[PDB]
């Protein structure tokens, strides 16, 4: 009743409360799963959360189709995602720190005085050109496929290449994690009991979790192109997809030139 | 009158925020490249 | 419009902020109760309350037995409980009490008002930050009643979860605490993202950032620290989680780990963390001193840029928590000097507040007392920091109650005074009922007397060599430990009295007439709105002439 | 036999010096303590006076000023000088206590959950220092009739309960002991307040301190990093004796 501002005001919503009940149970049940009892309490949580996330984000489309995403709101949603991406970079930095330390000054039997050998004695690394470069061409190509999709909708309004490009990107994205899940099978070293395995499998591990996320995210954007949901002016969800995906590429390119090239 | 609102102050602030964060990010990458070229 | 839809589904920031305030009080009281029991044992040497014998009774039983002493002959010292209490105290306070009441509680309420915003940028995600915070607090409480170390309940690691002790302490209680901290970060990061966007995108027309109220700036800087620090802590504790439960060797040396690398990564979060606590108090104190000294806050910009300066430098001084851990002399040198740089802008702000009082007409009402009290404690606390900054002297002082005294003066009492200053200042403006000025001024004075006789005696114990996390000490300390445990007991009564004062105020309280109930110089946008402000504030955006 | 490194029942200053580094830590703290004692007194009086001189009763109308470009630079240059002052005397004391010299004695100290371990690599000696109230020395990590008699045994009082250990690291006066420290279980920390040395025992790191013992007597120190249930109950005793007496011990312990 009687307002002059464009800012999005929201009706009350269960999902904040419902997600945090599920998330508490997810993480409590995971603790118990990690200590011998049944995964069931954990996966109840995962389902309640994944159900809540779904509900949540379905309304952020409903509202955008409802004409709530005004100029400012859309702009604000762009910062929100960038600030998020920045804190994603800060998360990964803790793992590049952990790697670069145990690479520059690896632990030797006379540790702070005289450092040890890197890569650890008897750790056979991956050939940085055989397979990892296949995955670096898988991702760099998928990053082009998703950018042609952006440039299509934004600067051509060409809905065919938007859909086509995204399908190719989602394909190569899921292909990366498939090809990477082979590099894990064919790993010349263990996960437990050595730092190299600890630094390697956790750093590429989280990146792979971020690729899985970025591919699911791109698929939600394609599913929406199937329903013809974006316009050249209004496409914040599609915008953040290509940002997030390009962020994943930067992370891999670092990993490649850190763990594989420089750290072989 | 939704859609009408004047954004000039905010769109300016966003260009600064982008210009700022990009600048800040290279300084830090440079600072670590210095620190590595100094005391690695 | 029902108790559930209003508080379990709110998207109105004013309510979510109120939720934060009240939960912060609740978890506070829990954690303050931990400290009254802690000083109870430390009252005089020998263990009397934390006896292994009490374990043979059940949970409820052995509890109420522990609340009442014993003879040194009938008491086997259970150090584990002691460690879980000190850990319980710290973790609750640093992750679930003080930041939530300042950043979550006041920050969510007033920062949108100060900048003339109708809501927050992402007010549905806002609610998620609160309920994730409750989820963390649950997991945190669960950690106290869980398969823990040395065959008992609870994790007795210390609020910073140092390894290999953390990684190898038995049970799963620690893993809960890990995930509790995970969610407390997830809360904060979302809250921060909201605050940053809100501040940058939703200001009033004509309000440039150099026209933004100081509290809003203080919250804005706090949000940036949170945005960048907490994700680093996530990695830190995830590495503890995989060492504990997936047998990696991030910090296990037999596999090639370095327990020192944890401290780097943790304290890379750990200092920003301590500036995330006090920075909102800087703002609140700025607003209060300017109001009740009837004088525009001395040196606006500088003040801000000081906050920016502190905020930037806060990341690159982290290793002065590690002077003893075995750091290269080159390193120890750098962190000694950088730590000294921070001291300058953190000092300067103390002067600006005095300069605001200089010249003005000072109404010594309750909020002004608390802000004045803060000034004292923040100096007393800050100067002992200069001592510790010099690595040479740190060797003697490190891991002694001298540090405990330092960080209580500057951080605990600093932020607590910040919180109370906020509460009395804004209670009418949030409830519609004012507090009784006699009770407030009493609560302040009890706290100020008690809390000084609590932690200043601890300075001595540190110089006398009493180390941290000791359930028992040589008899040759007990003089000061009794002085402290007295003050701490008195302090507990003050916080109890306060809980009454607000109970009186929220029910039997003097309903507030006007929009502004303080004086003309409480001149920011919240005092333009109704005393309990409308459920939808700034439907009509305020025109430039409104500030 | 003169118990020196020790708390006094309600003391406020440091523990007695016993080394050149512990003299300089006593000195630096005093120098700083003047400067901090000034700054708090100066801030307290500025606060008190302003509250009196500028109370709404004692002064009716507030002032209008907000900035003072001269005085504000005064507010900055002074603490930078104050810190350059303290810094100039503190960086020397830091290098001195961290640059290790030639060792007269070398000792390796190892942190074990709730006891210590000393090695003299040269003189071929090894032993473990448990607290006199230990469960390895019968006690429940508490005082009891039995536990007091044992304190007398080693030449200690009921006073020294939580400080006195069943075996001591013994050292020659005016000889530079280089103490190397590592942890075995979790992180422990070796300190002797009288000697002015603290070094964390981190598993998997060879960390080093040094102290030149100037006086003779018994010195104490307790563990300074939370290490588990009995973190209070693993202290340090360093008996320092004359070179003649120490040469007699170095054959005995063999
Ligand atoms: C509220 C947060 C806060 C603030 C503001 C501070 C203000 C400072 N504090 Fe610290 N402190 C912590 C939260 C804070 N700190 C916490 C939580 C811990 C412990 C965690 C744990 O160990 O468990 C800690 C422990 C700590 C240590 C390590 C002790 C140890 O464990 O060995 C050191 C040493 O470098 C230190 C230095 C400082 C310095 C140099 C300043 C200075 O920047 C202060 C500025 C000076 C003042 C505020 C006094 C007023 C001065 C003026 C008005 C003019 C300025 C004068 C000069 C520059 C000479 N702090
Ligand atoms: C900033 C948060 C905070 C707060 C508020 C405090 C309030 C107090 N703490 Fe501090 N404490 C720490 C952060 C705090 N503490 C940390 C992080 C550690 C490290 C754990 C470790 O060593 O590993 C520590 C360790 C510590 C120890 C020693 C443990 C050991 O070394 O073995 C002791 C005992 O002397 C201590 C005494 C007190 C007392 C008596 C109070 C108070 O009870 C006294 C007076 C103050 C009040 C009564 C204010 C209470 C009010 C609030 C908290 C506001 C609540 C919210 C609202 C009203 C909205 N604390
Ligand atoms: C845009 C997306 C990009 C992808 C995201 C990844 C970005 C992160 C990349 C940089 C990561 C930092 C890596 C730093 C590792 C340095 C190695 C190290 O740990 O130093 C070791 C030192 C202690 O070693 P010590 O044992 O004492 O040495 C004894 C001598 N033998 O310990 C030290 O002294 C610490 C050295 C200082 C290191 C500080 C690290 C801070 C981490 C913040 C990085 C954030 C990057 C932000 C960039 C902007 C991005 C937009
Ligand atoms: C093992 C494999 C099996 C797979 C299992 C799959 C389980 C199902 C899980 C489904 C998860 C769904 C994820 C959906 C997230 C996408 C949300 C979204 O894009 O919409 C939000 C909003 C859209 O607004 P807009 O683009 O402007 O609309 C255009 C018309 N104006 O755009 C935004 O504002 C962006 C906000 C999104 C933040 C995302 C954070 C990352
Ligand atoms: C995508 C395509 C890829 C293409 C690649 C091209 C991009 C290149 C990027 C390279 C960056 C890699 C980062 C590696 C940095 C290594 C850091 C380092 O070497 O410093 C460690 C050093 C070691 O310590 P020390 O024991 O004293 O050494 C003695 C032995 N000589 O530590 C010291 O010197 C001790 C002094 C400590 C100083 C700490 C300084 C603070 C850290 C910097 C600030 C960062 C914090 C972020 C700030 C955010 C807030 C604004
Ligand atoms: C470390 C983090 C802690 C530091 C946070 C404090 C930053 C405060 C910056 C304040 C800048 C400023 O005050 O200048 C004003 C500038 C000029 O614009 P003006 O017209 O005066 O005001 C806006 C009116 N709409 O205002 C502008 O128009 C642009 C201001 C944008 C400020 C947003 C803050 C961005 C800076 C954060 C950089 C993050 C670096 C992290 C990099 C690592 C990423 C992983
Ligand atoms: C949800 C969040 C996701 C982020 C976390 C990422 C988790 C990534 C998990 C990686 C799983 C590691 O799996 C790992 O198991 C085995 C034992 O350690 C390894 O080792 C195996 O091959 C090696 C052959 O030389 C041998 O050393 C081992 O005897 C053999 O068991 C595998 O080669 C490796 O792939
Ligand atoms: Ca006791
Ligand atoms: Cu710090
Ligand atoms: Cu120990
Ligand atoms: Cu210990
Ligand atoms: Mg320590």
């Amino acid at each position: 009743h009687a307002k002059n501002h464009d800012y999005h005001i929201l009706p009350p919503s269960i999902w904040p409360f419902m997600a945090s009940v599920g998330a508490f149970v997810m993480l409590f049940g995971a603790v118990l799963w990690m200590h011998g009892s049944g995964p069931w309490m954990g996966l109840i949580g995962l389902v309640v959360v994944l159900y809540t996330m779904f509900g949540w984000w379905s309304d952020v489309v409903t509202e955008s189709l409802e004409g709530d995403h005004t100029p400012v709101v859309r702009l604000g949603l762009r910062w929100g995602f960038i600030l998020f991406i920045m804190s994603e970079v800060m998360f990964f930095s803790a793992w590049f720190w952990s790697f670069f330390k145990h690479a520059l000054y690896p632990m030797g039997p006379e540790s702070p005085i005289i450092d040890g050998i890197f890569p650890p004695e008897g750790i056979i690394t991956f050939d940085p050109w055989h397979l990892p470069l296949i995955n670096t061409l898988i991702l760099l190509c998928s990053g082009c496929a998703a950018t042609w999709a952006h440039h299509a909708l934004v600067h051509e309004n060409n809905r065919r290449d938007v859909a086509w490009g995204l399908a190719l990107a989602i394909a190569l994205g899921a292909l990366f994690t498939v090809f990477q899940a082979y590099e894990y099978s064919h790993a010349a070293f263990g996960f437990a009991g050595n730092i190299y395995g600890a630094n390697f499998f956790m750093a590429t591990g989280f990146h792979g979790f971020h690729v899985i996320v970025g591919t699911i995210f791109l698929l939600v954007c394609l599913i929406r192109v199937q329903r013809g949901h974006f316009t050249p002016e209004k496409h914040v969800g599609f915008e953040a997809a290509i940002w997030y995906w390009h962020f994943v590429d930067v992370v891999w390119l670092f990993l490649f030139a850190s763990i594989y090239i420089w750290g072989q | 009158v939704a859609g009408s609102m004047d954004i000039t102050q905010q769109e300016k602030t966003f260009a600064g925020f982008v210009r700022m964060v990009t600048w800040a990010a290279v300084v830090i990458v440079a600072a670590l490249i210095f620190l590595a070229l100094a005391n690695a | 419009r029902g108790f559930f839809t209003r508080w379990f589904m709110s998207t109105n920031h004013k309510d979510i902020g109120v939720l934060y305030l009240f939960t912060g009080g609740l978890v506070g009281l829990i954690s303050v109760a931990f400290t009254v029991y802690m000083r109870m044992e430390l009252m005089a040497p020998g263990v009397q309350f934390m006896c292994a014998e009490h374990l043979e009774s059940g949970l409820v039983k052995g509890f109420f037995q522990s609340l009442w002493p014993s003879a040194v002959e009938n008491c086997t010292p259970n150090g584990h409980l002691w460690n879980v209490m000190i850990t319980g105290h710290g973790i609750l306070m640093m992750f679930f009490v003080v930041i939530p009441a300042l950043f979550g509680g006041f920050g969510n309420y007033f920062m949108p008002l100060h900048i003339g915003a109708p809501d927050m940028a992402f007010p549905r995600m806002n609610n998620l930050s609160y309920w994730l915070y409750v989820a963390g607090t649950s997991l945190a409480v669960a950690s106290l009643f869980a398969p823990g170390g040395n065959g008992q309940l609870g994790s007795g690691i210390g609020w910073v979860l140092y390894p290999p002790l953390s990684t190898s302490e038995s049970g799963y209680s620690t893993d809960l605490a890990i995930f509790a901290v995970h969610l407390s970060g997830a809360s904060s990061i979302l809250g921060a993202i909201n605050m940053i966007t809100t501040f940058l995108n939703m200001r009033a027309p004509g309000m440039t950032m150099h026209k933004v109220p100081l509290f809003a700036w203080s919250i804005f800087v706090t949000a940036w620290l949170i945005l960048l620090a907490l994700p680093v802590l996530a990695g830190a504790i995830t590495m503890l989680l995989t060492d504990r439960n997936f047998g990696t060797t991030f910090f296990q040396p037999s596999g090639g780990g370095d327990p020192v690398l944890y401290q780097h990564i943790l304290w890379f979060f750990g200092h920003p963390e301590v500036y995330i606590i006090v920075l909102p108090a800087f703002g609140i104190v700025s607003h209060v001193i300017a109001t009740f000294a009837k004088k525009p806050i001395f040196g606006y910009l500088p003040m801000v840029y000081a906050m920016v300066a502190i905020g930037v430098l806060g990341f690159v001084v982290w290793a002065h928590h590690m002077y003893t851990a075995g750091l290269s002399l080159t390193q120890q040198s750098y962190f000694m000097m950088a730590t000294m740089v921070i001291a300058v802008p953190t000092g300067i702000k103390i002067f600006s507040w005095i300069a605001t009082m200089w010249g003005g007409s000072i109404e010594l009402k309750t909020p002004m007392l608390w802000a004045l009290g803060f000034l004292f404690l923040f100096t007393v606390g800050g100067v002992t920091g200069i001592v510790l900054s010099q690595a040479s002297v740190d060797r003697y002082y490190h891991d002694t109650y001298y540090v405990v005294a330092h960080f209580h003066y500057v951080m605990s009492l600093g932020a607590v005074f910040g919180i109370f200053a906020g509460i009395y200042f804004w209670i009418g403006k949030m409830s519609g009922r004012q507090y009784p000025e006699w009770a407030g001024k009493l609560h302040f004075w009890m706290m100020f007397v008690g809390a000084n006789l609590t932690f200043f005696p601890q300075h001595f114990l540190g110089r006398q060599g009493m180390p941290r996390r000791y359930i028992d000490y040589p008899e040759a300390f007990a003089t000061w430990n009794f002085v402290s445990s007295l003050g701490a007991f008195l302090s507990f009564a003050s916080f109890l009295f306060f809980l009454g004062v607000i109970f009186y105020t929220l029910t039997r309280g003097a309903r507030v007439t006007a929009n502004n109930y303080w004086n003309e110089h409480a001149d920011t946008l919240e005092w333009t709105l109704t005393s309990p402000p409308p459920e939808h504030t700034f439907e009509q955006l305020p025109k430039r002439e409104d500030w | 036999l003169e118990i020196i490194g020790r708390p006094q029942p309600g003391g406020t200053g440091f523990q007695p010096s016993a080394s050149p580094v512990a003299t300089q830590i006593h000195w630096l703290d005093g120098f700083i303590l003047v400067i901090i004692a000034a700054i708090t007194i100066f801030v307290t009086l500025l606060i008190l006076y302003a509250v009196w001189r500028f109370h709404e009763k004692r002064n009716k109308v507030p002032a209008r000023f907000t900035h003072n470009s001269p005085l504000e630079i005064a507010w900055t240059i002074v603490p930078i000088v104050i810190l350059v002052a303290i810094g100039a005397f503190s960086l020397p004391v830091l290098f001195n206590q961290q640059e290790i010299p030639e060792a007269d004695v070398t000792v390796k100290v190892t942190g074990y959950q709730w006891y210590w371990g000393y090695e003299y690599p040269d003189e071929e000696i090894s032993f473990e220092s448990y607290m006199i109230g230990s469960p390895a020395t019968g006690g429940d990590n508490r005082m009891s009739p039995e536990v007091e008699q044992q304190l007398i045994e080693a030449g200690y009082s009921r006073d020294e309960f939580l400080l006195a250990t069943d075996t001591a690291m013994v050292v020659p006066v005016n000889k530079t002991v280089v103490v190397q420290v590592t942890g075995a279980d979790v992180i422990h920390s070796w300190t002797v307040p009288a000697f002015g040395v603290k070094q964390d025992a981190v598993p998997g790191r060879l960390a080093q301190l040094w102290f030149r013992a100037e006086r003779e007597g018994i010195f104490f120190g307790q563990c300074s990093e939370l290490c588990g249930i009995s973190h209070a109950y693993m202290p340090i005793t360093v008996k320092v004796v004359s070179e003649e007496a120490y040469a007699a011990w170095l054959e005995q312990h063999h």
